[PDB]
Parts: C-alpha cells; sequence; structure tokens
C-alpha cells in the first residue's frame, strides 16, 4: 500500500514492528538462514524510500542497529558473512549510510563510450589489471567507442599565418606595458 | 539528459481573445465614498482581473479589468463618477504596461484564493501556518508568442504560529516587548497586549472594512499593536508569531603538526504592485529617452517631462540588480545618486576596500595563462524607505528607526526533491480554480522547450584533434584519461625541457623531491610530451640547494643561478655521418615553497631575468610548487606534467637559414623582411596539448570576455580563437583619484592588435562576465558603430599595399557582437524528478533556449536585450566572483546552473551565409551559445573524467586571473 | 597465458601482505638486544610500502584484505614499544580515508585506538613533553576523532574501554575557532551515538511493580518464620540511587492501609531516617505536595469509608513526623517568610 500511495499515521505501524523484532532478535540468531530472511525483508521497505531522514531522524537509526549485530552474528562464520553480502549487493545521502554496513567493494575502471548529433550510448567496465603500455595496440580499449578517425597531418594554422604576415608589414603592437600605465 | 525532467513552471493561461478597458479617476489635489476602491473590491468579489494604480498627475488614479469572453456586468461593478479613457482587445497588441499589470491582477485573485486554502501571506512568501509546509512566491513572465507562465520559488522558513488568546496572556506578564510578525506584508512589531473583543462597536466597524478588501475568516477580534514607534488597532486574524569536508582539514593539520487598513492599502500599491516580466532583467538605459529612468517608475522612484516609454525598461528592478553587482563606479552611482542618500556608503566602501613593480605584475598575468592553474542591498531599503510614506499617510489620516528594522527579518532567515515536487502538484489545483473561477502542471523541460514555439536534445559533444601516430587523429573528449595507454601525442612536437630545482637542506625535504621529480620525468615522457631531463651538466641529479630565511633563500638564488644560466666512437664507426642537414630546450625553475609571502619566492625571476643574455632570457619559466605535496597527500603529476608543457610556448625563430651566397634573391626578400623593426619581438607561439576538430571564403572568430578586479582600478580581459588555437590575456590599468571611456578604448586596442596580425578576415564576438552597464553599452556602441568598423577597412588598405590587392587577405572586421552573461535565479530543475546512463552523476549536460524577447507584441542602440537565451547545464561552474551571485544567491548552490545570455549590438555584415551576419537576432544566440559550450570542452582535465568547469575556456582563464589577483593583493 | 592450459585481486595482495610481514618481524627485533640488515629492510620497507599506497590508489589490489592486513600488523605491537608503532602511525593516515568507508574496519581499528590510549595515561601535559610521545597522541586522537564524524554505524561500544570523553580528547595546536566548531559538532554526534547505545541496550523494547519485585523474595519463606535476613545488620554491614525508589515504596502501602501490619512496619523506616537524624543548607522538597492531591471524596462525608482511610493516613503522617524525613525548620521558615512579604 505504501508504495504505490493520514500523513504520517503508518509511521509510528512500524515502529511497534520494531519492537516486535527488537524483542525476537534473539530468535533470529538462533538459526542460520533464518537470520537473513527477516533481514531481507527490512531492506526492501527502507530502499523504497518509506522512510527519509526529514520523516523520522531516529527512525532510520533504529534499524541500522539491528542491522550492525546481524552482521556481527554472522562473524558472532565469516564465509556466512560473503554469502549474504553478495545476495545483499545483487540488488544494490541516505544510500551512503545503508553501504558503510557492508564490506569494501571490488573497483574497475569505466570507460564512456560516445558512439554518434554526437551523444551518448554506453558504459563499459574494465578490469584495472588489462591496463598496460607494453602492447602496441589497445586490447582492451577499441577505437570504435570514443569514433576514432584518422586524419592526416597539416601545417599548424596559427604558425602558417606567421608566415603570411611577413608581406603585410601593419602597425607595430603596443610593447605590452602601454596598457599598465597611468591614463 | 534533462529532457524529461520537471521544472517549476505552470503555464496559466492563454492571452488570445482577451480584453482590457481602463476607467479613470481625478480627485483633490471613507473607503465607502471613494470610487476607484469601491470598483475595485465589488469587482475583487465576483472573481474578475482587476487592479488599481496611480499616475504622475497628482490626485489622478486608475482601475484595470480583465476579463475572457463575455462581458461582465458594467453597470454594477463601476462607481458613476468613472469614467472610461481606454478600451483594447489583444488584436489591437499588448504594450509592456498592460502586461506589467496583467500580472498583478492575476496575482490578486491568486492571492485571495490562497488565504482562502489557509495559506497566509508575508511579504513576497505563502506559507502555511502551523515537512510539506513550505513558503511559495510567485512571479510571472510571458513565455511563447501568448502563453503566460508563473515561476514557483520555494524555501524552507521556520515555522509560524497564528496568534491565539494563550500567546497574549503571557505577553501582559512580559517585561520585555514581544515581537510577532504582521501583516500580508510582514512588518515587524511589538504586541502591545490590549486584546480587544469582537462585541465592541469599534472592531464592528474595522473588522467590517477590512473583510472588504482581504478574505478574513468568520472570540478573539482584534489586538493592539505597536509598529515602529507607532500604535495601531490591527486584526488578530493576520497577527503571526514565529518560533522565538571537514576530516580532511582536520587530517591535514594533523600532518602538519607531526611532521490600519489605510496603512496596508497604500503599501500594496508600492512594494506587490512590482510584477514585471522576467526575461527583462537584463535591461539597461531606456532606449525612448536615452536615460535610466522611464516606463512609470516615475512614482515609484523620486521635474523632467519622460513622453511616452514604450520599451520594458524599469528602473525600480535596474537598482536591484545594479547595486553590488560588477559594475564601474562611475556607472553605479548613476543608478543609485550620489546626492542622495546611499550614495556615500558605496563611496566609503570603495576607499575602505583599497585601505607593486610593473615587471612582476606582466610576471604575474604570465602564469595564469595557462589552461590549468557589510552592504545592505539597495532593494532593501527602498522598501524601508516605503515604511515612512505609508506610515506617515497612515497616521495623517487618523490626526532611523522606521528605516532599520520597519520590516521582520524572518523572510531573510533560512534540500529535497521529493517533497518540493509533492508542493508543486498541491498547488497545481488552486492555480486551476482560481483562473476558471486548463493549466499544466510542473512543466518538463520537453514540455516547456515545445511552447517556446521555436530541439530539446542536449547540445552535441564535440571531437578533438590529437596525434596518434604522426598524422593527426579526430577523437572523443572522454578518450582523454587513457592518454597514455592509448600513446596519444599532442600539438607542439613534444617540447624537450631542462628543469632546475631549488630545495632546502633538510633531509626530508630533500630527499622527497628526488622521487618526486623522478615520477614526474616518468609521466612526462610516458605521455608523448618530449624529454623531461635536468640541465646536462651532472651535479647531484640537477638539485640546487640553499644555504628572515627568505633573504638567505634570495642572495644564493641570484649569485648562482644568475652566472649558472648565462675522440673515441667505437659504436661510430660502422655507420656513415648523415650530412649537416638543415629549437633549444625550454628552462624551467622549479621552486619549493617551505612557506604553508610568495612573492618573495617570485622576486628571484624578476632579479634573474635582467642579469641575463637576451636569448636565454626569451626562454625561461619559472614553476613554484608547494612543500606539502612532496611531504603530505596520481592525478597531480598528470596535471603538473600537462601544465609545464602548455606553458613552454615555443619561440618563433629569427633566422631562416637560406644561404644565399649571392647578392640578392627570393632567399634574402624573405630575410631582410624578417628582420624589419616593425615587426614585434617575442612572438611566443602557443600550442595547447588538443583543440577542437574541425567542422564542415576563409574567416575566424575571436572570443573575448572581460570583467573588472575586485577594486576598479584594473580591467581584466582575455580571449580565444574559434577552435582554441590562441589564448591570450591582458591586464588595464584604470586608476583616476572619461575614467572608464579611456579604458575601454584601451581595450579596443588590444582586439585590434590580435586581428591585426593575422592575413584572414575577423569576426568579434565580445563577451562580458558580469551584468553589463548602462554606460558600457552607451561606449561600445560608439566604438563598435557600421561608421567606424568601416573606417579601419580603409584605412588598413592605405598602409599595406598587400590588403590593397586582394580583399580576402586583409585582416578586417566583417561583423561584431556583445553579449553579457549573468545568472537568472527564477527557475530550478531537480535531475532526481523523470518524466541507460544517469546524467548528472556521471555526465555533463547542457541545454539552450533561445528567443528573440520583443519588447511589444503585435538611433545607434534600439531595445536593450536584442534576443536572450537560457543556459542550462548539469557541469558546475567553476569559483565566479562574489558580485556575480549577489542578485539571487540561492541560485548558486544548485547543481543544475540557470544563466542567461542576452545580446546588446549585433553590428552585421560591416563590409557590405554565416549566422553571425543574419538580421534575426535569434540566430546569432544560438550560434554563439552553441561555440561557448564547446569551448567548455577545452577546459578537460585530463586526470578528470569530466570538464572541470562551466562555460567557454576564455571566461575560465579570465576567472583564474582574477582570483589570483584578489588572493596575492 | 600459460595457466590458461582466477583473481589477480586476491593473489597479489597476499605476495605483498606476506613479503611486508617478513620486514615487520625483522626491525623488531633487532631494536631490542646500528645493525646493517635493519638498513636493509628500512629501504625494502620503505620502497614497498610506496608501491603498495600507489597500488591502492589505482585500484589494483584488493581494498579489503589489504585493510585487514594492516589491522593485523597493529595488533601485533608490543606493549610499550611506541617507536615501533610510530614508525607504523603514517600508515593510518594515510590510509584513514577508507577506513570510514566501512563499519567492520572501524570498530576493528576503534578498538585497537581506544586501549592504546588508555595504556599511555598510566595526563596529557606530561606526554606533550617527549618528543617520542608528541605524535602519537595526536595521531591517535585525531584517527578516532574522524571516525565517528563520518562513520557513526560503527559505535558495547570502543568507547567503553576510553575513560576520557572524545569531545574533549586533545588535540592539534593552531585555530581556536575551528577547534571550537569541530569539538561542538564532535560533543553532539557523541551524545547522538550515547543515546542511539542506550535505545540499542534495551533491544527497542514504574513504581508498581517495583513491590512485586520485593514481594517474592520474601514469600520465598513462611511470613510466620521471622528469619534473621529481615534485619538491618546485615544489610547496613555490608553496604553503609535507593533514597528516591524507596519514598514511592513508603508511601504506597501507606495510602492503601485497609491491609494490617504495624509492628513489621517499621523496620525500612529506619533505613532511611538515619541520613538524616544528624541536622541538629538544604532541603527535602515535594513531599507534601504529593500526598493532598490523592486525598479523595473529601466534598462528601457521608461515606464512612474515605474518612476513616484518611484517618488512617493521618496516623501515618503522624507517626512518619517522629521518624524525621520531612524536615520542619526549613518548611516553617518558609512559612515564616510566606507573610513577611505579604505585609
Ligand atoms: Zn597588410
Ligand atoms: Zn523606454
Amino acid at each position: 500500500q505504501i508504495v504505490n500511495n493520514p500523513k504520517q499515521l503508518m509511521h509510528e505501524a512500524l515502529k511497534l514492528r520494531l519492537n516486535l523484532v527488537g524483542g525476537m532478535f534473539d530468535t533470529v540468531q538462533r538459526s542460520t538462514q533464518q537470520t537473513t530472511e527477516w533481514a531481507m525483508l527490512l531492506l526492501e521497505i527502507i530502499i523504497s524510500g518509506t522512510v527519509d531522514m526529514q520523516s523520522n531522524n531516529e527512525l532510520f537509526t533504529t534499524v541500522l542497529d539491528m542491522l550492525s549485530v546481524l552482521i556481527n552474528g554472522t562473524l558472532a562464520n565469516k564465509r556466512a558473512y560473503m554469502n549474504l553480502a553478495k545476495k545483499l549487493q545483487k540488488e544494490l545521502d541516505s544510500l551512503e549510510k545503508v553501504r558503510q554496513l557492508l564490506p569494501l567493494p571490488k573497483q574497475t575502471r569505466d570507460v564512456i563510450t560516445c558512439e554518434p548529433g554526437l551523444q551518448v550510448s554506453t558504459k563499459q567496465k574494465i578490469s584495472p589489471w588489462d591496463l598496460f603500455e607494453g602492447l602496441k595496440p589497445s586490447a582492451p580499449l577499441s577505437w570504435g567507442w570514443f569514433g576514432t578517425v584518422r586524419v592526416d597531418r597539416r601545417v599548424a594554422r596559427g604558425e602558417e599565418q606567421q608566415r603570411l604576415l611577413l608581406y603585410h608589414t601593419h602597425l607595430r603592437p603596443r610593447p605590452r606595458a602601454y596598457y599598465l600605465e597611468p591614463l | 539528459s534533462l529532457e524529461d525532467c520537471h521544472c517549476n513552471l505552470f503555464c496559466l493561461a492563454d492571452l488570445t481573445g482577451i480584453k482590457w478597458k481602463k476607467y479613470v479617476w481625478q480627485g483633490p489635489t471613507v473607503t465607502e465614498e471613494d470610487p476607484i476602491l469601491s470598483s475595485f473590491s465589488r469587482c475583487l468579489k465576483a472573481d474578475v482581473l482587476g487592479v488599481w494604480r496611480r499616475d504622475q498627475r497628482p490626485g489622478r488614479r486608475e482601475l484595470w479589468i480583465f476579463w475572457w469572453g463575455e462581458d461582465p456586468s458594467f453597470a454594477d461593478l463601476i462607481h458613476h463618477d468613472l469614467s472610461e479613457e481606454e478600451d483594447g482587445v489583444w488584436e489591437n497588441g499588448l504594450s509592456y504596461e498592460c502586461r506589467t499589470l496583467l500580472f498583478k491582477a492575476v496575482h490578486n485573485l491568486l492571492e485571495r484564493c490562497l488565504m482562502n486554502r489557509n495559506f497566509v501571506r508575508i511579504g513576497k512568501w505563502f506559507v502555511k501556518p502551523y515537512s510539506e509546509h513550505l513558503s511559495c512566491s510567485f512571479t510571472f513572465f510571458l513565455h511563447g508568442d501568448s502563453n503566460v507562465c508563473t515561476s514557483v520559488e520555494i524555501n524552507q522558513h521556520q515555522p509560524v504560529y497564528l496568534l491565539s488568546e494563550e500567546h497574549i496572556t503571557l505577553a501582559q506578564q512580559s517585561n520585555s516587548p514581544f515581537q510577532v510578525i504582521l501583516c500580508p506584508f510582514g512588518l515587524n512589531g511589538t504586541l502591545t497586549g490590549q486584546a480587544f473583543k469582537m462585541s465592541d462597536s469599534a472592531t464592528k466597524k474595522l473588522i467590517g472594512e477590512w473583510k472588504q478588501f482581504y478574505p478574513i475568516s468568520c472570540s478573539l477580534a482584534a489586538v493592539e499593536v505597536l509598529v515602529a514607534g507607532v500604535r495601531m488597532i490591527y486584526p488578530a486574524c493576520f497577527v503571526l508569531v514565529p518560533q522565538s569536508q571537514t576530516v580532511d582539514p582536520q587530517s591535514v593539520q594533523k600532518w602538519v603538526k607531526f611532521s490600519s487598513l489605510y496603512v496596508n492599502l497604500i503599501l500594496s500599491e508600492s512594494v506587490m504592485n512590482l510584477f514585471k516580466d522576467c526575461n527583462f532583467d537584463s535591461c539597461c538605459i531606456c532606449v525612448c529617452n536615452m536615460n535610466i529612468k522611464g516606463a512609470d517608475v516615475g512614482v515609484y522612484i523620486p521635474q523632467e517631462a519622460q513622453y511616452r516609454c514604450t520599451c520594458g525598461f524599469s528602473a525600480v528592478m535596474n537598482r536591484k540588480f545594479g547595486n553590488n553587482s560588477g559594475l564601474f563606479l562611475e556607472d553605479e552611482l548613476d543608478i543609485i545618486g550620489r546626492n542622495t542618500d546611499c550614495g556615500k556608503e558605496a563611496e566609503k566602501r570603495f576607499e575602505a576596500l583599497r585601505a607593486l613593480s610593473d615587471d612582476l605584475i606582466l610576471l604575474l598575468q604570465d602564469q595564469c595563462t595557462n589552461l590549468f592553474s557589510n552592504w545592505v542591498r539597495v532593494e532593501e531599503r527602498d522598501c524601508c524607505n516605503d515604511c515612512y510614506l505609508a506610515l506617515e499617510h497612515g497616521r495623517q489620516f487618523m490626526d532611523a528607526l522606521v528605516k532599520s528594522s520597519c520590516l521582520h527579518p524572518w523572510s531573510k532567515r533560512n534540500q529535497c526533491s521529493q517533497d518540493i515536487l509533492r508542493m508543486l502538484l498541491s498547488l497545481q489545483p488552486v492555480l486551476q480554480d482560481a483562473i476558471q473561477k486548463g493549466v499544466q502542471g510542473p512543466l518538463t523541460w520537453q514540455q516547456f522547450h515545445k511552447m517556446a514555439g521555436r530541439s530539446p536534445e542536449p547540445l552535441p559533444i564535440p571531437t578533438f584533434l590529437l596525434g596518434y601516430d604522426y598524422d593527426y587523429l579526430v577523437l572523443s573528449p572522454f578518450a582523454l584519461p587513457y592518454w597514455e595507454r592509448l600513446m596519444l601525442e599532442p600539438y607542439g612536437s613534444q617540447r624537450d625541457i631542462a628543469y632546475v630545482v631549488l630545495c632546502p637542506e633538510n633531509e626530508a625535504l630533500l630527499n622527497g623531491a628526488k622521487s618526486f621529480f623522478r615520477d614526474l620525468t616518468a609521466i612526462y615522457e610516458s605521455c608523448r610530451l618530449g624529454q623531461h631531463r635536468p640541465v646536462s651538466r651532472l651535479l647531484t641529479d640537477g638539485i640546487m640547494r640553499v644555504g628572515s630565511k627568505l633573504k638567505l633563500y634570495a642572495q644564493v638564488c641570484r649569485y648562482d643561478l644568475g652566472p649558472y644560466l648565462a675522440t673515441m666512437d667505437r659504436d661510430k664507426v660502422g655507420i656513415p655521418t648523415d650530412g649537416d642537414s638543415h629549437y633549444p630546450p625550454a628552462i624551467v625553475v622549479y621552486i619549493i615553497d617551505p612557506f604553508t609571502w610568495t612573492l618573495g619566492l617570485l622576486r628571484c625571476f624578476l632579479e634573474m631575468v635582467q642579469t641575463l643574455p637576451p636569448h636565454i632570457k626569451s626562454t625561461v619559466s619559472v614553476q613554484i610548487i608547494p612543500c606539502q605535496y612532496l611531504l603530505q597527500p596520481p592525478q597531480h603529476l598528470k596535471s603538473l606534467a600537462f601544465s609545464a608543457f602548455t606553458q613552454c610556448r615555443r619561440p618563433l625563430p629569427t633566422s631562416t637559414n637560406v644561404k644565399t651566397l649571392t647578392g640578392f634573391g627570393p632567399g634574402l626578400a624573405m630575410e631582410t623582411a624578417l628582420r624589419s623593426p616593425d615587426r614585434p619581438e617575442c612572438i611566443r607561439l602557443y600550442a595547447p596539448p588538443f583543440i577542437l576538430a574541425p567542422v564542415k571564403q576563409k574567416y575566424n572568430v575571436l572570443f573575448v570576455g572581460y570583467c573588472l578586479s575586485h577594486d576598479q582600478r584594473w580591467i581584466l580581459a582575455s580571449c580565444t580563437d574559434l577552435y582554441g588555437e590562441l589564448l591570450e590575456t591582458c591586464i588595464i590599468n584604470i586608476d583616476v583619484p572619461s575614467a572608464r571611456k579611456f579604458g575601454l578604448q584601451k581595450l579596443w586596442e588590444w582586439c585590434l592588435g590580435l586581428v591585426q596580425m593575422s592575413s584572414l578576415p575577423w569576426r568579434v564576438v565580445i563577451g562580458r562576465l558580469g551584468r553589463i552597464g548602462h554606460g558600457e553599452l552607451k561606449d561600445w556602441s560608439c566604438l563598435l558603430s557600421r561608421r567606424n568598423l568601416q573606417s579601419l577597412s580603409k584605412r588598413l588598405k592605405d598602409m599595406c599595399r598587400m590588403c590593397g590587392i586582394s580583399a580576402a587577405d586583409s585582416p578586417s572586421i566583417l561583423s561584431a557582437c556583445l553579449v553579457a552573461m549573468e545568472p537568472q535565479g527564477s527557475f530550478v530543475i531537480m535531475p532526481d524528478s523523470v518524466s541507460q546512463l544517469n546524467t548528472p552523476q556521471d555526465t555533463s549536460c547542457t541545454h539552450i533556449l533561445v528567443f528573440p524577447t520583443s519588447a511589444s507584441v503585435q538611433p545607434n542602440i534600439l531595445q536593450q536585450p536584442l534576443a536572450l537565451g537560457y543556459f542550462v547545464s548539469t557541469a558546475k561552474a567553476g569559483p565566479l566572483p562574489d558580485w556575480f551571485w549577489s542578485a539571487c544567491p540561492q541560485a548558486q548552490y544548485q547543481c543544475p546552473l540557470f544563466l542567461k545570455a542576452s545580446l546588446h549590438l549585433h553590428v552585421p555584415s560591416v563590409q557590405s551565409s554565416h549566422p553571425l551576419d543574419s538580421n534575426q537576432t535569434s540566430d546569432v544566440l544560438r550560434f554563439v551559445l552553441e561555440q561557448y559550450n564547446a569551448l567548455s570542452w577545452l577546459t578537460c582535465d585530463p586526470a578528470t573524467q569530466d570538464r572541470r568547469s562551466c562555460l567557454p575556456i576564455h571566461f575560465v582563464v579570465l576567472n583564474q586571473l582574477y582570483n589570483f589577483i584578489m588572493n596575492m593583493l | 597465458a600459460i595457466s590458461e592450459t582466477v583473481d589477480p585481486f586476491m593473489e597479489w595482495t597476499q605476495i605483498i601482505t606476506k613479503y611486508l610481514w617478513e620486514q615487520l618481524q625483522k626491525m623488531a627485533e633487532y631494536y631490542r638486544p646500528l645493525p646493517h640488515d635493519v638498513e636493509v629492510a628500512i629501504r625494502q620497507w620503505d620502497y614497498t610500502e610506496k608501491l603498495a599506497m600507489f597500488m591502492f590508489q589505482d585500484g589494483m589490489l584488493d581494498r579489503h584484505e589489504f585493510l585487514t592486513w594492516v589491522l593485523e600488523c597493529f595488533e601485533k605491537i608490543r606493549p610499550g614499544e611506541d617507536e615501533l608503532l610510530k614508525l607504523l602511525l603514517p600508515l593510518l593516515l594515510r590510509y584513514s580515508g577508507e577506513f570510514v568507508q566501512s563499519a567492520y574496519l572501524s570498530r576493528r581499528l576503534a578498538y585497537f585506538c581506544t586501549r592504546r590510549l588508555a595504556l599511555q595515561l598510566d595526563p596529557f601535559s606530561d606526554l606533550l613533553m617527549c618528543p617520542q610521545h608528541r605524535p602519537l597522541v595526536f595521531g591517535l586522537s585525531c584517527i578516532l576523532q574522524t571516525i565517528l564524524l563520518c562513520c557513526p554505524s560503527a559505535l558495547g561500544s570502543p568507547l567503553d574501554h576510553l575513560p576520557i570523553a572524545p569531545s574533549n580528547l586533545p588535540m592539534p595546536e593552531g585555530n581556536s575557532a575551528f577547534t571550537q566548531q569541530v569539538r561542538a559538532k564532535l560533543r553532539e554526534i557523541e551524545q547522538q551515538i550515547k543515546e542511539r547505545g542506550q535505545a540499542v541496550e534495551v533491544r527497542w523494547s514504574f513504581t508498581i511493580g517495583r513491590v512485586l519485585h520485593t514481594l517474592e523474595v520474601l514469600d520465598s519463606h513462611s511470613f510466620e518464620r521471622s528469619d534473621f535476613s529481615n534485619s538491618l545488620d546485615s544489610l547496613c554491614n555490608r553496604i553503609f540511587s535507593d533514597d528516591d525508589a524507596v519514598v514511592s515504596l513508603l508511601c504506597e502501602w501507606a495510602v492503601s492501609c485497609k491491609r494490617s501490619g504495624r509492628h513489621r512496619a517499621m523496620v525500612v523506616a529506619k533505613l532511611l531516617e538515619k541520613r538524616q537524624a544528624e541536622i541538629e543548607p538544604i532541603f527535602q522538597d515535594v513531599l507534601l505536595q504529593f500526598l493532598d492531591t490523592q486525598a479523595p471524596m473529601l466534598t462528601d462525608p457521608r461515606s464512612e469509608s474515605e474518612r476513616v482511610e484518611f484517618f488512617n493516613l493521618v496516623l501515618l503522617f503522624c507517626e512518619l513526623i517522629r521518624h524525621d524525613v520531612f524536615s520542619h525548620n526549613m518548611y516553617t521558615c518558609t512559612l515564616i517568610s510566606r507573610g513577611d512579604l505579604a505585609f
């Protein structure tokens, strides 16, 4: 009902539920896979935007406390900790606090493919171990991602204009100190 | 993209078929007898658009009535003595005066409806008394040919409580005066506590008269309140009572350490009567009379007889944006007034802000050339000076303190995207009912762009030019972070650099220097930027050591570096010598700065250059690196490597090596022409790492922008080419204790000096970083006149024979243009609300929209804004000068910036198809703004994913130069 | 290529940690009985650590495993070996940015940091004199401050072992303003976590039930058998927030005087009457104002039950005065001063 939708009457409707699971947390940690089953339930209701910082500053804090020792209950196995960490991230300012509970993730370089007016289409992820300068061509990178075109060399436009100026003999410019003088 | 994000806009109504009539009264040189107020209240109850105002002639007041379709009953709503003087329809044209009055008429009905929905008004704000309780302010503008639109500004304010019996009880026992918010206009008053009862005879009549104009609910009735030392009985329904990024600095600190109805009736004709089109914010001198005063402002601002100001100027709003914004002191004082009050405060502040060598300044502006590096508002005083007029007018009927705190500071005392849009959809029914008694909700950019009567797609991303092989390469700007992996090469042929480092004799700082520059050499050479080896003489890895202590830092600095810069071949036997066959390396002096002043360090460079032979001095550069980089915490190395390469500026050769070996010939003719006295010295050609790729006679476009420093003593200017090939900056001294016309003449000479060094016709587009003045427009119109630009074309022909034969080679000027950039501060777009990639997080986008912005519908200077265009950009803008955001400081922090670009001169086809030569002023802006976006992509830091800052590159360098002068001076 | 006939992040991170683990062992045992092998270790420790830092910024080796090894090296530091610790403190400052992005690592780091600070005290003024202990205290206090500021979800709590609050922890010198601002932010955030921890202490779950707790302990035996433990000789000898909780216990039985028991209802009056018996300045308050509100049905004297139950209260009121709990001299001087200002 909340996700498809008496402005704030449902907030207290859930803090009693928080008191329910606050009472029966000790029952939850007794089993092994039952730790996850009501761990995941509260995830989908938080991420939906049912509660934000402006609604109840303390409300958000209360669910976090429960979340720390559900994860601390994994260690006290470590592997079970990872077993659920991969199952928690597989779905995904308020997000800053949520991700702090999970472990540090692996980072990969991202390249932005333009694919042409000349707009941007997609983004590609490449591991940082494939980017080395020993190979002459680009193995992970493709030149067609950036819309590369090879064009023949030409003399610089600025250099040529200096040469063509020799036939003109216009007025001599100011010594660049004429501007920084009293009026 | 932002083509589906929600704005805060509402297409209120359509002006087709509208009709209006004007009724005028003349009086002597009680509200029931008055015909203007009796008719205004009577038509307001019937819910028809009505508005009244005063006229220049004393004792003259006029009432306007707007309606749609069928006429209302005019035999009853109009008093007997009132006589009409104007009967117009939409097909007969809508002047600006009518346009500004229609906006207030809509706001009159809108204000009435809002108070019926439990909204209380405090000045410009409408808030709900006790988050989804947010204050919203309405401003109007006419968008499109005939559609009338509004923009809602939503802000967070502290809670406000309606006055009740409980509040009064504690006031009587309180010795201190009780502070409360009064009126729809937010007056500041003290609650005396002498509450009234509705049964009283006085409040029977007082409330009865109040109900005629404002909708008052229906028990407490009224209360005595004292405002600004003047007491008055005021109804208790309208009274209100108020409620009354570090981790990095900290850890850096650590690293450093260890290593009454009559009164409110008059006010509504002065404070809220000003409801003008927001498109005409960028305006200047009145074209009709060549003055800064016009329209009906002669009655709102304290003779001369202006005649029929048809244009859209409004001096009331001119003083708002032209008080602290970057303007010439000569132009600003005209807007305010020297003889009147507040003229001395501006002069006193300017002098108090103030309270060396010429060649030092020239060195300073060379370092910023590279691509990589209170006052009470006048409009507020106007409201305070309006209190005295209204209160003294009101007090007469009954028979410094006021200017200080007449108005409650609640409106001056200060988010999320979901909650804001919740109120925006909440406000749609209110707007729907008010006009109807349809309206589109918060418009997306696509809907906003579609009804402008003119594509909502983002501007295309330009491609760059690089060198992969010995040939060129057209590459996307997103491939810059992989410069080393793809082994690309820049322009300028990899200039070679030999460096000297000055380091103190501290082991901790010495050891770090060797490793840092060893890493710098690797990244410099890994990129195809050339060779970064030190000076060929080997003295302990090319590091020179030194040894209050700045004096010790200078003696060895000058005594050592001054003079310093002033047959077996086993493997060679196999290969023969190639032959004699047919560019000295640049010298860079790296300076480490132990100090956490700097000029003390730059004083070496001033002393070294004078004691050096000319050929060595022509290529010598200085770089200063702080000592904290070596010790404490890489993207710094890539930025430093590219900055050093860009600053090289390889000099033009002084000899051709023809070896004529004969009396005379074509080779000698080039040589003797190369050494002519009129040829300038130190050409110093500029070659950047990359330039914009060309896009399909020959010409060029010069983009120049300028702004004054924090003091008006200096004019800072910068320039760039169409493709970013050239980039130069200038500083002009204007310090007189006429003062600006000479300064602008020097600037125009500098711009003329650049175009005349080429051999192809140019096009000039002039930009202004801030708001254009009212005198600068007059001065620029004289310099950039048709007669003038044509005259210098003929004067050029006389001097040069070569220009005489071929006109395609003479560096004449084909067109001129003046454009001013300033923020808007009225519209806001939230990227979070929608309707594969998420634009604001990982990409930069930019949309534009330009329209002719005519003053009315259906000699040298025409109307003030010729054409106007919005500049919506997701990418952040750099640190702008403080006066840039003075008008609308709230828009400074929003992520998608709104900027306004205006046209002022547009001199087309001087010599007699490019967009700059089209007489349609809308085509000129979309060409200038499109090139403004394209030049903004040259700011993409190779160490960074996207462009570091918004706008054109020339604007960005000018801003960097402004802060550099500000910080060190 | 040859192994084609595996995550590079995990394997290459393990090699560096194993290689760097050997360097620390060499340095530690050689300081206690300069040797040449230390210089060989020092050069390789200095360079390889700088190489690992660069690869960390490049994101080439796994962050979680590398950071986990760092804390394992910081928990093996011998007690009192500040020197060895000092050559490792800059590792914390360099990697302080990514420590606050996880709660597992911050909790491990805070418990290491809090315990170490307590050992050094047995305060800050004497330590700052020593050039050796000058950066350690500031380094340790700064890493603890930035943990809660950016990562509050990681804080029973590590702060339990620390006797001093982070609000008044020693701070680097220089700016008076900045230091005061950050101190205010730190103290308010510390209070935020202090109340959050209390809230979690009750697992997200007054005076009437207190007597019911004491009812069952007497009910374990027979009430007829007057045991030896009801007397205060055992209670007061082994002992001498109980005064504030016992004022309700005496009065609640007193108003419910329909139950009997008088000669066994004075032993608890002996407990708290001795604290105020030596008076012959402060005065016990809010006592008599409570009781006169609980007087029921004063308007109607037709019912005899409201009279005799109130008559029992006066007898309870008479006997409590002789126990000397409600003082009279400071009460009557207020009554003396009540009419003095009226005249
Ligand atoms: Zn010429
Ligand atoms: Zn005009």
